[PDB]
């Protein structure tokens, strides 16, 4: 007597067109933040110590 | 064929119906002279004005192509205004799609001519770019941002001139595509005629009747254009644009191109920023409302005396506003312009719809 | 009818969009 | 993807980096006689002293 | 819209002459002028007044403007 | 001669697909250009402001700009004058025109260096090899005065004398200034000069790869979903007989 | 400068009159002319910005 | 309720006297535009399942239009049935 | 508004079996839109005066926000355009799509117009390749007897490539893409009269499916792959398909010693270079492209596609390998043994198209007894 | 060209399943690989040779070029 | 531009040579003076407007190439201005 995740996602989010759109708007803003933060972290780690933001402290005071 | 040769046309359309083809010719003329000028024009603020004088002094026949382009823009507006006037008078606006596309065409041609005038970078070029783009600053919250974004900076400068050349270059081709759509909607109904009565019982083929009549019209357009180009090329222009742009000084008697004078008079009559901009926008956009304001049981004004009198009052009023736009903001011009501006909207929104109803009553329907 | 509830989620969408997008 | 792409294009039309490079201006006051409005070109616009 | 499918017409006869058999300017002046005069007269009362008004407002405003720019108007 | 010696591939730290430039190395590289190359080579497309947030702070860059005098004017008397440089000024040109440069260099023209790395096959591998590859002419080769033998330069006879060597300058961070170190840093700086968008395009490239790793199989799944109607369809022919 | 009905300034574009303080007094302009940041220094000089 | 819904959409055939004036939008469109010779909604029931739908007969060039209007009508009932059409059903 | 958007897209009947090779038509539409969009934005900052052209381009790449990505997207997009153009033409030859004569011949005009367009764009940054490319290509016209030289000077606006040339080229490059767009719409209208061909060369009227959703989603997938290829170039190797010499401003006194054409013009350049005669090389160049208009008249096979034709397939890949050979040769100095390899490759190119393939067609017909 | 006017077809039955009732990747690898291998084998002898020839001409020509640029003791 | 308008090619050539114009750089990277030639534009009296204003009590003599098209009245205006100087009317006092 218990549904699955997709069945729940279907009923509450995808079935109604108004709600399938709000879901995308919201998901897009959340994904953007998490994706950019994540990818930026990956890029900066691959290049640790080489970027201006990494060595900046040594010269700052301005 | 069937889009031209055997296109059915009313047997009685008059010379007022020649302006559509004349607008097509003005468009082709502007495109042809335009491309040739673009082959020698450079958009950097350090060399724009110079390149234009180079066209007029050293490019073979550069002067005639240039003045044909400048005066061609004036002919374009004369024809546009005649074309719109014909439409209002004869009720051609009931062809809703065709009419509304026409309104878009008017706005696009206005925007196009505005940007072209900025290209030679003379004094009027510079201040016109300043004023007109600033109309957008009336938009609340983001207006100023939109203006700086259009300018590419905090003031009209290089970035502005360069993008304006690009916009002015492509817009006429967009206008051409929009005009083709204009005609396609028209073809669904065929033309209206001076009587406003269906002409399906008396159609004649477009060729040879209107092909030859259009050619005669084209010849008269060329005569008018060339009288201006060969005998008075500067008559419809402004001496101040023969002075290079000076960002530190706005000429004391600055005034818009003649075809923008009526709208400028309307905006100037309101001592409020947002109000003036809204009146300006509305003075053009009200054309989109004409169909909804039609109260007469008859399509054309041919059989409507009262409506005709108010129609000519509107034309005389636009003539008044054009004159006022060319005068300084001093007494009694300030008041004459305010009355004329009010009269403009009053004739369109109230007096004409009312004359329509009265005429219906007098005919007992 | 269903148009208010639908016009109300269509309203929201536009809003969220502008807010975010802009 | 569309948001990023579109905003990068829109952004290309905003003031370029060279245009943003602003500074201050010094003006010699002894050159401006009483009753006179002096105009200078500054940060793109007219500056009246 | 194509000839053959425009509308229904019955009992109308039309007589025409080849353009090579007739004059292109029959009674051009003898009948043209009277017609121009007629058309001009038929519309003048509807067209002219507003422009006369413009003229009056134009001359009045211009004079009023000049007068206002001098010592003793 | 018409013989060619191509440069080997040095393992620059910005060589990898997702590898950014070493900004401390850009910073030292700028000191080299400034101290050593700027007296003969212009860099007309780089301004002091371009250094900000790349290898110097805004104040450091301002201070750097003020170390030079640039022409400005006209003033109110219609005359030109000198003033300290500012962030908006482009790096000073060593010569007013190419003719003057040639005159100051036995007729050879030091090219502008803004794009030298993108304007030469081999890029920094080529420039590093050229700077660190001067050597004696081989037996049988005699160069006119003014020319130096360099196996990496086309024709092997170059109008530029070896410009760097141990201790040619002192770095702000105390890095030992050996010829190869100076060459390596100036080359890193020249890469940045020719391609300031270098680090940003790679960061974007990472995002593009990740987004494609997501969107491609998802759109492909959408393609197979719709197409399944056709891919599993079955046909049967039943003619009358 | 020195035009308009207040001996301040007159904008010829649409008739805005300002006073010698740069304040809008008549016409369609909504605000007084902007006053930038500045400081009077040594000599007879003023640094704007 | 399904029977009521099906009564709203109804049935139709070329011999119906109603024509353009028929209450059912499907029947009305079909008649004026000559989209079919006939159609009927149906609700075939079985123990724990069944077939709820419609059947139609038409010219080879009218199938797509028929389907378009039929589905549009099901969709309209799902989201916009009116009290008056429901009372009629 | 509905119709012709829909019956011209949504319910457009399409073969059930067209393969990925049929994706290049929509990819070309996308390359065109891309070039037009990035092109307009670049044109908002570009100035065509010789004193400032090169500079305005560096200003775009260094100071205009995201100017660099728009620029390299335009440069590499031109490369993607050609990759797709060549795949598109290859598909047509292999599957006998050229039998749609109007569509095909319009296509030949499209190829020529894109080549001319790309040529002029390359001249705009006014680097060394820009200048010498303008010089050489416009001079092809000097091979025209009696007026050739006059035509060249008229195009140049003078006795040599200079300011007048650069300024008009900006204008030509600006408008041509829109003309290409109108020509492409005509390309499609003629195609719609017949609908598409398919891998089998056999009429697909008995098995059509609607363009939407089958090919709309397939085209979107293709578009994504095109964008991946483009962005791999723009973000990871923006100069890979470019030439270092164009990072050097134009110098009218000196032609770089290893000057070579853009990679997508290398095969044609190799062909022209192989003939030690001016007019002969120009004619061979013109013919290397115009011969595409002759393919339909050279079709001998009783079958439309090469799918069921082994011999024709072998010759088809030999043609592709040969174009690859000419591309390689075009990048090599005019020295031994490249001079001879290139001459053989040039002869082999015309021999495969004019003689070997029509012959394979007849032989295959015989083997099938018809 | 419009559905309803393409051509004449008689006695053909077509059975189909809704995309929601079936898998989008049935036997993707189990059957896809064998099919890719088969397709690859079927075409290789028609596609590869010309390119092998190119490779041979390419390596031969490049080598011959280098050889010609050196050690010519005279 | 004067050739075939108001002077022969030789007369114009002689006119151009009556002045010295700057050219260069030469092979030493320097600018130098030379006699004018037909392709030279009429010499400017000042290097920039600031120098012009300085030389004219702050007023700027405008460039005259388009002065007639840049002024309402054209030559009627210019002729009237040139031949119309007169004493200030009683009550009018101008700054130096
Ligand atoms: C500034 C604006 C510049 C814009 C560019 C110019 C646009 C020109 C608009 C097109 C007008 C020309 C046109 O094609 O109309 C033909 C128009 C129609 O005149 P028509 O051919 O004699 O027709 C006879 C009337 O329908 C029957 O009427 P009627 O019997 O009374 O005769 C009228 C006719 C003859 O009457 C007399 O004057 C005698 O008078 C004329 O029109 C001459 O003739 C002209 O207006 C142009 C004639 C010039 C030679
Ligand atoms: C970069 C170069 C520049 C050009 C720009 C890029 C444009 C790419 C061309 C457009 C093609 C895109 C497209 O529509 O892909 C459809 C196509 C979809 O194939 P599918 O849905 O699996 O079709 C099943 C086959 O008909 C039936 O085949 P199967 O069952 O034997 O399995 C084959 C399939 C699965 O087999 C396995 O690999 C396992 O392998 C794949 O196709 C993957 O994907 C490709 O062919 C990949 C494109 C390669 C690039
Ligand atoms: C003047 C005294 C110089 C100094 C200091 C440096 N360079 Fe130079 N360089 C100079 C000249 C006159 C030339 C022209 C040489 C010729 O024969 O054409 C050069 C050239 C270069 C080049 C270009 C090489 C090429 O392939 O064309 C490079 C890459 C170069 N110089 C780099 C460079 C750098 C980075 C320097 C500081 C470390 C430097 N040069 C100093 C003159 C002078
Ligand atoms: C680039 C500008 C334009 C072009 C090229 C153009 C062209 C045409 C053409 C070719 C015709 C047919 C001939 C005629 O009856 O005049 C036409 C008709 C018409 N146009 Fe335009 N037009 C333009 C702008 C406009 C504008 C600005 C309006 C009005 C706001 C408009 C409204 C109409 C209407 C209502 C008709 C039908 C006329 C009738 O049958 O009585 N047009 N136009
Ligand atoms: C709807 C059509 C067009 C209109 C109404 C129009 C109008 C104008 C106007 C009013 C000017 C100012 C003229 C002046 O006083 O100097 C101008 C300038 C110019 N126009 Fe257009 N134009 C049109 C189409 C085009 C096209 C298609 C091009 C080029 C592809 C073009 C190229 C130019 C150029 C280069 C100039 C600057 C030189 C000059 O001022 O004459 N125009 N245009
Ligand atoms: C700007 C260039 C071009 C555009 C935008 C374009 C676009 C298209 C489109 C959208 C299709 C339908 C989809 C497809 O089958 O790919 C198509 C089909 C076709 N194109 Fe092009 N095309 C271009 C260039 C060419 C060239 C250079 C040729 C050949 C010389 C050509 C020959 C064909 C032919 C014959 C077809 C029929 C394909 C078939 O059904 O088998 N096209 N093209
Ligand atoms: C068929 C479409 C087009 C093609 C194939 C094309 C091709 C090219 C090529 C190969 C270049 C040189 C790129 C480089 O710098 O290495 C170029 C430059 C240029 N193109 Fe296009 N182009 C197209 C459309 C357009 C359009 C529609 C415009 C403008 C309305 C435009 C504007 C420019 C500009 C401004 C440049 C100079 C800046 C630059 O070099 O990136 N292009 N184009
Ligand atoms: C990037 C593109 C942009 C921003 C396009 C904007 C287009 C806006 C409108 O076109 C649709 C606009 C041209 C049209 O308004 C309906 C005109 C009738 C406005 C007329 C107009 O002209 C002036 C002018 O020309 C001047 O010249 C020196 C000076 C002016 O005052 C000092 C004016 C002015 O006060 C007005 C109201
Ligand atoms: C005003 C407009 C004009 C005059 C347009 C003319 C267009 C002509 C053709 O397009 C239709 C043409 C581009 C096309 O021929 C079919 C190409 C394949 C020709 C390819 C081509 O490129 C070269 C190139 O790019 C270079 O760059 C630095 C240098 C070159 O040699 C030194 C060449 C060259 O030797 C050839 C044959
Ligand atoms: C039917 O209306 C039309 C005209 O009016 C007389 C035209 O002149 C022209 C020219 C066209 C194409 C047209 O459609
Ligand atoms: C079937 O032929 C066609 C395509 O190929 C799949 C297209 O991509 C596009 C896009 C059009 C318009 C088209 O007609």
């Amino acid at each position: 007597v218990a549904p699955t995740l997709t069945a729940r996602l279907y009923s509450l989010l995808f079935r109604r067109t108004s709600t399938f759109a709000l879901t995308i708007v919201v998901g897009a803003l959340f994904f953007e933040r998490a994706f950019d933060q994540g990818a930026d972290a990956i890029y900066e780690h691959i290049n640790e110590g080489k970027l201006w933001k990494h060595i900046k402290h040594k010269y700052e005071n301005k | 064929n069937n889009a031209f040769i055997d296109l059915p046309a009313p047997s009685n359309i008059s010379s007022w119906w020649n302006f559509g083809s004349l607008l097509g010719i003005c468009l082709i003329l502007q495109i042809l002279t335009g491309l040739f000028l673009a082959m020698h024009y450079t958009s950097d603020t350090t060399t724009a004005f110079s390149s234009v004088t180079h066209i007029c002094r050293d490019v073979n026949y550069g002067w005639i192509i240039r003045y044909m382009h400048a005066n061609g823009a004036s002919m374009f507006f004369i024809c546009l205004y005649m074309h719109v006037g014909r439409g209002l008078y004869y009720g051609s606006y009931t062809f809703l799609e065709t009419w509304n596309i026409g309104v878009i065409l008017l706005l696009t041609v206005m925007a196009t001519a505005f940007m072209g005038y900025v290209l030679p970078w003379g004094q009027m070029s510079f201040w016109g770019a300043t004023v007109i783009t600033n109309l957008l600053s009336a938009i609340p919250y983001i207006g100023t941002n939109l203006v700086e974004w259009i300018w590419g900076g905090f003031s009209v400068d290089k970035a502005t001139l360069t993008r304006f050349f690009a916009f002015h270059f492509i817009l006429p081709f967009i206008i051409m595509a929009i005009a083709m759509v204009h005609l396609l909607f028209l073809h669904e109904t065929g033309s209206n005629n001076p009587t406003g009565i269906s002409s399906d019982v008396d159609k004649i083929p477009f060729h040879p009747y209107y092909t030859i009549k259009d050619i005669l019209g084209a010849l008269l357009l060329i005569l008018a254009l060339m009288l201006l180009v060969l005998f008075a090329p500067d008559l419809l222009g402004d001496p101040d644009n023969y002075t290079p742009a000076n960002p530190l000084n706005t000429p004391p008697h600055i005034k818009p191109e003649w075809y923008f004078l009526f709208a400028y008079a309307i905006l100037r009559s309101i001592p409020n920023k947002l109000g003036g901009v809204l009146a300006l926008a509305f003075s053009i956009l009200i054309l989109a409302l004409i169909p909804l304001l039609h109260t007469s049981k008859q399509r054309s004004m041919m059989f409507r005396p009262l409506s005709q009198c108010l129609f000519w009052a509107l034309v005389a009023d636009l003539l008044t506003l054009t004159w006022i736009g060319g005068q300084p903001v001093e007494h009694p011009y300030i008041t004459i312009g305010q009355l004329a501006s009010v009269l403009y909207f009053l004739l369109i929104l109230v007096l004409m719809p009312t004359a329509g109803t009265i005429e219906n009553k007098l005919l007992k329907w | 009818r269903n148009w208010v509830p639908t016009a109300q989620l269509w309203g929201a969408v536009g809003a969220v969009g502008l807010v975010s997008a802009t | 993807a569309a948001k990023n792409v579109v905003s990068q294009f829109v952004s290309s039309m905003s003031a370029s980096a060279d245009v943003l490079a602003m500074s201050k201006i010094e003006i010699k006051l002894s050159d401006i006689p009483e009753g006179k409005n002096m105009a200078f070109k500054w940060r793109g616009k007219p500056l009246f002293v | 819209r194509q000839f053959g499918h425009l509308t229904r017409v019955r009992h109308v006869i039309t007589y025409s002459l080849s353009p090579f058999e007739q004059r292109a300017f029959p009674h051009y002046f003898s009948k043209g002028i009277p017609n121009v005069l007629r058309r001009t007269r038929a519309c003048i009362l509807r067209v002219a007044p507003p422009f006369v008004a413009f003229y009056l407002v134009y001359t009045w405003g211009t004079q009023e403007f000049e007068k206002s720019k001098r010592k003793n108007p | 001669s018409d013989l060619e010696l191509h440069p080997p591939s040095y393992p620059w730290s910005h060589r990898g697909l997702l590898s950014s430039l070493d900004h401390t190395s850009i910073r030292r590289g700028f000191q080299v250009y400034k101290q050593v190359c700027s007296s003969c080579h212009s860099m007309d497309y780089v301004a002091y402001r371009h250094l900000v947030g790349v290898c110097y702070t805004e104040d450091e860059a301002k201070a750097l700009a003020e170390e030079v005098e640039v022409q400005d004017g006209p003033n109110e008397d219609g005359e030109m004058f000198m003033r300290p440089g500012k962030l908006s000024d482009y790096f000073p040109k060593p010569y007013p025109n190419p003719e003057a440069a040639r005159a100051a260099n036995n007729g050879a023209l030091p090219p502008d260096l803004s794009y030298i790395v993108r304007a030469r096959h081999g890029g920094e591998d080529y420039v590093f090899s050229l700077l660190t590859g001067y050597c004696e002419p081989p037996t049988g080769v005699s160069l006119r005065e003014g020319l130096y033998f360099n196996p990496y330069f086309p024709g092997q006879a170059i109008g530029m004398a070896p410009p760097i060597y141990n201790e040619v300058l002192e770095f702000d961070d105390g890095t030992p200034a050996t010829m190869s170190q100076v060459a390596k840093d100036v080359c890193t700086f020249l890469r940045w000069a020719a391609e300031p968008e270098h680090d940003h395009r790679k960061r974007m490239g990472l995002k593009m790869l990740l987004m494609m790793g997501l969107l491609l199989p998802l759109v492909y799944a959408m393609k197979r979903h719709k197409w399944s109607v056709l891919k599993s369809r079955k046909l049967a022919y039943r003619p009358p007989k | 400068a020195n035009a308009g009905d207040f001996g301040g300034y007159y904008c010829p574009c649409h008739g805005s009159h300002y006073d010698a303080s740069g304040r809008i007094r008549k016409g369609p302009a909504p605000l007084n002319l902007e006053v930038p940041s500045y400081e009077f220094t040594s000599d007879d000089m003023v640094i704007v910005g | 309720a399904l029977q009521v819904a099906n009564a709203i959409i109804g049935h139709y055939d070329c011999t119906y006297g109603g024509g353009a004036h028929l209450s059912s939008p499907l029947a009305s469109i079909a008649a004026t535009n000559k989209l079919c010779q006939s159609f009927q909604t149906f609700n075939i029931c079985y123990a724990d399942t069944g077939l709820l739908g419609a059947h139609f007969v038409c010219d080879h060039m009218s199938i797509d239009d028929m389907m378009f209007v039929l589905q549009g009508q099901w969709m309209r009932l799902c989201t916009s049935a009116t009290e008056s059409e429901v009372l009629r059903g």
